[PDB]
């Protein structure tokens, strides 16, 4: 579980423009992913 | 009117009574809960002025010398004030009464005795009529899948008086559940997911034979009961009547009964006791008072106890 | 009666939306000293409405408190408790208009297109304390009420009918026919021109449109009333949770249930502290708890420290009482449930092994997976009391392990396996082995209870009655005085502030007490290590007491000397476990011999002619080897001046002999 957080949490930082993140009663909120040439991003790392 | 009749409630309702055959119910139209009519037979007995002994005389009149029990039977009729404490707290304000005894002592008639004179007396033998019919039960519905509660021997005479023969035949989990009616005048019932209290407000009143069956003289007392300190100590004027032959006792006894069986009378000409009507009205009206007691006898009290308390250190030993 | 007035109701919400500050809050409740003026200023609803129009959450949450906190809407308060409906659609229609107005009127951004299409819904929560289940009338049919209660059986997410799809069985054309006030309307003939064959159309079943609904049942008392459940608050209850309910009150024919519209899932300041920095606090609250009981201090803290709990942290704390059958056993415990939330009153026979345990079954026709509730499930969180704990039957006595230990009741029978959860807190009674505590006999063999069982317990009350009447005499008067002719709300209102707002944390310091005191405990040789956990929850239940955010030696030193205490350990024999019934000796002499003697040389042997008793302390007490109590030195002080061989001309000094 922990290291899933690091994973969903991951994707945002390499995808900054289809998911934000905002917090709610210390929690956090995953805004609608609009998914878009998904595999471009991972090899410019 | 809804929520003004509650369950267990002895009350005298108005209303209608409505119906190929028809069935009947009661359409409710005014209730209510339980006089000079009765004051005048009132007047006549305290205008006598013979209270303690008549009436203790008059509980049982066929039976031979048992003055100080009746007394106590008196009492127990009559019972104490149950002091609502405050802040959450409760004390019992009833007696419980425990009538060792021989065979042969008649020790039993004054349970018949007592269930008879008393308006709400239920009388039980045996192991309390079993587990099944001393405390109670909750029993489904087959109509409406709801379950009802179907009283015991403890939870009908709530508000009365519960005479139980043969104590010491009493199983484990009938005479734990006395514990708790005895101390707490109420049942706490866990079963089938319920969770339920009962009004268990009795006079306990049991009357049983020697452990051992009988007592000589060369037996100990505390080796003639099956029963621990704890319920002996729930007990109060705790009896023990022996049975000692003698040519001038045994003749009384015999006499007294013989006579019972002989004539519809007591054997007294000089007493005649009062008619259990005339005694349910004045154990009744005096039910109704609630005497305080004064500071003086306070600090007598805390004497007398102290005087008595003292004292069992070396009996015991 | 439609009393609703679109207009004006629409004005009021714009005015208590546009215009509410978090400042009027402190006015109704008055804790007037609680204002900060550094964020109750803001407005407080609208906060809510720029967090929901972003995260895209169709919801808001009403307050119904602050309706009566501002004053225009005391007049809209109650006949929001009648008429819901129409302030959703109001809501609506300001979000709408908050869309509109504060965003692109305002330029701000154009982040509400798909707003438009959307629609939301406001859900009234905070309703004031309605009188309960069993109190409901047909009066209040419709109009919105709070209840709170327990879950038993859920049902699974039915699909309701929103939108029916029919297909012409001849032509095969679509139509989408929408529910209106829960009726379907069947087409008699096909739409088409072409095609007008009189019942030609059919429903497709999987094609339609379905909402969630969710039937839960809650039981507030042992009564029960059925609850609905719509929409997005699925997923939100589980079978024996508890829950604040706020909804409106129906009946169809008779079927009384409750359309909820709300579902929970979780001055006087001063006045606390003019008792929290007394000095007789302790004995105080101790003595208010049994006002009808005589001294029994040692009984009261425990008792008290049962209430006060420990801290759970990402607790309860469990007490036997063993006495003669004679001696304010049962009184406590009556109090104990009649003094905190939803306990439960147990006995021997009285209860079973599936009376404590709540009894699982399976639905017979929705197959999930019920329970019918049980003493140690309906006391989650709180006290449950059980008497004759001795006589408790072997098989009921056996899932007590788990019970206590891990606050959990597995069960594996035919078809079912799943476990609970029954985090309570126990306080039982036991009479003695037999008749009466007999010293002769060891302390183990006194009671019944297998060590096992025994070592779970934190405290262990030995209850003993005594034939003194110098105690005897006292506790005559204190039950004589009380049958002639802090309270309970003080007492709970302070229960209830420390349990909700107090946190200890044990220190560095208080750490090491702990240590030292099980290893010379365990050095006696039934030193388990559930009792050193039982010192740690009575080090943070005696700080929670004290209202202090942390735990320290004095809590540590108390809670080790009321189990001791408690045990009675001093007085039992450490090699056969037997009861001294006798708690000077001659060593005692020696040792005071000797102490006068050594303050007779330590006086004449300082180079001053006169000392303080601080002074002396310092030099002697403190110097060398642990403190000791210094009473001990004025008790010495005080027979050499009797016997003149020392001067004491003040408390303050200490002179030589003249
Ligand atoms: N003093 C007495 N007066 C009247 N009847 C008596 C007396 N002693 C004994 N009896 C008779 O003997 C019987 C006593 O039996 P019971 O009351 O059942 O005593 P136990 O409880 O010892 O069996 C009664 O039927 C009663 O008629
Ligand atoms: N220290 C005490 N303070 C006040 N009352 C006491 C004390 N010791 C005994 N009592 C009295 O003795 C009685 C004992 O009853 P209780 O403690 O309820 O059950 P049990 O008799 O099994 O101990 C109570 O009614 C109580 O008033
Ligand atoms: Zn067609």
């Amino acid at each position: 579980t922990k290291e899933a957080s690091e994973i969903l949490a991951g994707l945002q930082g390499i995808l900054p423009m289809d998911i934000s993140v905002h917090q709610v009663d210390g929690g956090l909120k995953v805004y609608r992913w609009n998914s878009l040439d998904k595999n471009r991003f991972s090899k410019l790392l | 009117l809804v929520r003004s009749l509650s369950p267990g409630d002895i009350v005298d309702v108005t209303g209608i009574f409505l119906p190929l055959l028809t069935e009947t119910y009661l359409e409710a139209q005014f209730v209510r809960q339980h006089t000079s009519d009765v004051e005048e037979r009132v007047m006549e007995l305290i205008t006598s002025g013979d209270v303690y002994n008549r009436l203790a005389k008059s509980i049982a009149p066929e039976i031979y010398g048992n003055l100080d029990v009746k007394k106590a039977l008196l009492l127990l009729l009559v019972g104490g004030v149950d002091k609502r404490v405050g802040d959450g707290m409760k004390i019992r304000g009833d007696i419980n009464v425990c009538l060792m005894g021989d065979p042969g002592v008649a020790k039993s008639q004054l349970l018949k005795a007592i269930c008879k004179i008393s308006p709400r007396g239920v009388y039980t033998t045996g192991k309390g009529s079993s587990g099944v019919g001393l405390t109670a039960a909750v029993m489904k519905d087959p109509v409406t899948d709801e379950m009802i509660l179907e009283g015991g021997a403890l939870v009908l005479a709530d508000n009365g008086i519960c005479c139980i023969d043969e104590f010491d035949k009493m199983d484990e989990s009938d005479r734990t559940a006395i514990h708790e009616v005895m101390e707490q005048q109420t049942i706490s019932i866990s079963k089938a997911g319920i969770n339920t209290t009962l009004n268990a407000r009795t006079s306990i009143l049991a009357a049983a034979n020697p452990l051992y069956g009988r007592y000589n003289p060369r037996l100990s007392p505390l080796d003639n009961i099956n029963l621990p300190a704890a319920l002996l100590s729930r007990f109060d004027i705790l009896f023990l009547m022996l049975d000692i032959p003698s040519r001038d006792d045994d003749e009384k006894l015999a006499e007294h009964v013989t006579y019972v069986h002989m004539h519809n009378k007591q054997p007294d000409l000089d007493f005649t006791p009062v008619e259990p009507s005339k005694m349910r009205e004045y154990i009744a009206y005096a039910k109704t008072k609630r005497p305080v007691m004064s500071e003086a006898v306070n600090d007598y009290v805390v004497q007398a106890y102290i005087r008595l308390r003292q004292d069992s250190k070396r009996e015991m030993d | 009666g439609t009393n609703v007035s679109i207009q004006e109701c629409t004005t009021n919400f714009r005015n208590f939306l546009m215009s509410f500050k978090y400042k009027f809050r402190k006015i109704l409740d008055e804790r007037e000293e609680f204002i900060n003026n550094t964020t109750d200023e803001e407005l407080y609803y609208i906060k809510q409405l720029n967090e929901m129009r972003e995260l895209g959450t169709s919801n808001l949450n009403l307050d119904a408190r602050n309706l009566l906190a501002y004053k225009q809407t005391e007049d809209l308060y109650h006949q929001l408790l009648n008429y819901p409906q129409e302030v959703i659609s109001i809501m609506d229609q300001t979000i709408k208009d908050c869309m509109v107005s504060l965003i692109v009127d305002n330029n701000l951004d154009y982040d509400l297109d798909e707003i438009e299409t959307k629609f939301y819904k406001v859900r009234p929560y905070n309703v004031g304390s309605c009188k309960g289940m069993r109190e409901l009338n047909p009066n209040d049919i419709d109009k919105l009420i709070n209840l709170k209660g327990l879950v038993l059986r859920s049902t699974p997410v039915i699909p309701d009918m929103k939108v029916a799809f029919f297909k012409c069985n001849v032509c095969d054309h679509t139509m989408a026919v929408e529910i209106d006030r829960g009726v379907i309307q069947e087409p008699a003939r096909c739409e088409r021109i072409d095609c007008n064959e009189p019942n030609s159309m059919s429903l497709i079943h999987n094609r339609c449109s379905f909402a969630d609904k969710q039937v839960i049942k809650l039981q507030e008392t042992p009564h029960s009333i059925s609850l609905c459940v719509y929409d997005e608050l699925v997923d939100s209850c589980r079978a024996g949770d508890r829950i604040e309910v706020t909804g409106t009150f129906r009946s169809i024919p008779y079927k009384t249930y409750v359309d909820v519209v709300h579902v929970k899932k979780v001055q006087d300041l001063a006045k606390i502290r003019e008792v929290a920095a007394r000095e007789d606090l302790y004995s105080l609250l101790a003595r208010s708890i049994a006002p009808s009981i005589y001294e029994l201090e040692d009984v009261k803290k425990g008792i008290l420290l049962q209430l006060f709990g420990g801290t759970n942290k990402t607790g309860d704390i469990n007490i036997l009482l063993c006495g003669d059958p004679s001696t304010s056993k049962s009184q406590i415990l009556q109090y104990v449930h009649k003094i905190t939330p939803r306990g439960v009153y147990t006995s021997g026979k009285g209860s079973s092994a599936v009376g404590l345990t709540a009894y699982i079954t399976r639905d017979v026709d929705t197959k999930q997976l019920v329970l019918e509730s049980g003493a140690l499930v309906l006391s989650d969180g709180g006290v449950c009391c059980i008497d004759e704990f001795d006589k408790m039957s072997d098989s009921t006595r056996s899932v007590l392990h788990e019970v206590m230990e891990q606050q959990t009741i597995s069960i594996a029978k035919a078809g079912i396996i799943t476990t609970l959860n029954a985090r309570s807190s126990i306080l039982a009674s036991a009479n003695p082995i037999g008749s009466r505590y007999n010293p002769n006999l060891p302390v183990t063999e006194n009671i019944d209870l297998p060590p096992p069982l025994l070592s779970r317990f934190d405290l262990v009350y030995l209850v003993l009655d005594k034939v003194d009447e110098k105690n005897d005499r006292e506790l005559a008067k204190h039950l004589t005085n009380l049958y002639l002719e802090l309270p309970v709300e003080f007492l709970t209102m302070y229960i209830s502030y420390a349990k909700e707002h107090i946190h200890p944390i044990i220190t560095e310091a208080a750490k090491t007490e702990l240590v030292r005191a099980y290893v010379g405990m365990r050095k006696m040789g039934t030193a388990t290590t559930r009792q050193l956990e039982s010192m740690i929850r009575l080090a943070e239940a005696h700080a929670k007491m004290k209202l202090k955010n942390v735990v320290e030696l004095e809590d540590v030193q108390e809670a080790v000397r009321l189990i001791r205490s408690a045990i009675k350990d001093y007085a039992t024999d450490p090699k056969t476990g037997k009861i001294d019934m006798n708690l000077k000796s001659v060593i005692q002499r020696k040792l005071q011999e000797d102490l006068s003697r050594e303050i007779m040389n330590v006086l004449k042997d300082q180079a001053s002619d006169s000392m303080s008793f601080n002074e002396l302390i310092k030099q002697i007490n403190e110097h060398s080897q642990d403190r000791v109590e210094s009473s001990d030195i004025q008790e010495a002080l005080s027979r050499l001046q009797q016997e003149d061989k020392v001067i004491v001309l003040g408390e303050g000094v200490r002179r030589s002999v003249r």
